[PDB]
């Protein structure tokens, strides 16, 4: 049966995901960040180096 | 007679049994049932088409109430 086995197993998985998410949010927030999106939009100039989200 | 002299060392007369029965009351039942049944691990045996016999964890969790 799904309960109790996979209930606790998925809860463990969620705890792990939250640990990773917190470390990414507080300890190293700029790891995946892109500087070129901290410049507001300019319809007359495309920047030389273009790169979407990963 | 035989079984009694082996187990008890003595014959227990019906009068003594009656006196012992008269002392039980709902409070005694509550107490002693709690003393032997409540939140205990059981022994289980099954024979037959027993696919639907609950899992052991599900049976163990049935030995206590969350609302108590
Ligand atoms: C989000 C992310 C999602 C993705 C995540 C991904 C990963 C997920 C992985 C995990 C997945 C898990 C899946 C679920 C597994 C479920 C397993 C299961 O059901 O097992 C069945 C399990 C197996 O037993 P069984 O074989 O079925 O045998 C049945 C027997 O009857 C057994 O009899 P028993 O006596 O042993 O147990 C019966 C009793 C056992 O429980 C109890 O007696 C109490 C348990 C502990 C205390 C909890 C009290 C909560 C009270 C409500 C909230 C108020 C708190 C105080 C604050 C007041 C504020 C004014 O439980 C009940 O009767 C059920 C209800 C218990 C609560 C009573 C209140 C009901 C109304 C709820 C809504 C209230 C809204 C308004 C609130 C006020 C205004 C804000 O038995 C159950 O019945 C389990 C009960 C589980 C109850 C869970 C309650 C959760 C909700 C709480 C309230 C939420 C709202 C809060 C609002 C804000 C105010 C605080
Ligand atoms: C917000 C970030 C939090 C980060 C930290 C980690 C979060 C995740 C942690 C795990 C959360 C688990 C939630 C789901 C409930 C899991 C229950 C569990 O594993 O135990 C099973 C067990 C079922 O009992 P059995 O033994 O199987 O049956 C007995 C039958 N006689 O669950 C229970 O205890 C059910 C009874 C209810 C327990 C309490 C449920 C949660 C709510 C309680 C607090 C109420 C106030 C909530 C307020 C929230 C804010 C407004």
């Amino acid at each position: 049966p799904f309960h109790p086995y996979y209930t606790i197993k998925d809860i463990l998985g969620l705890v792990l995901l939250l640990f990773i998410l917190t470390t990414l949010t507080l300890l190293s927030p700029n790891l995946l960040n892109d500087p070129d999106n901290y410049i507001p939009a300019d319809p007359l100039n495309t920047p030389p180096h273009i790169k979407p989200e990963w | 007679i035989g079984r009694s002299l082996l187990t008890y060392g003595r014959r227990i007369p019906l009068a003594e049994w009656e006196s012992r029965i008269a002392e039980v009351d709902a409070s005694v039942v509550r107490e002693i049932c709690s003393k032997y049944i409540y939140d205990q691990c059981p022994a289980v045996a099954g024979y037959g088409p027993i696919e639907q016999l609950p899992d052991y964890n599900r049976i163990r969790s049935g030995m206590f109430w969350l609302r108590f």
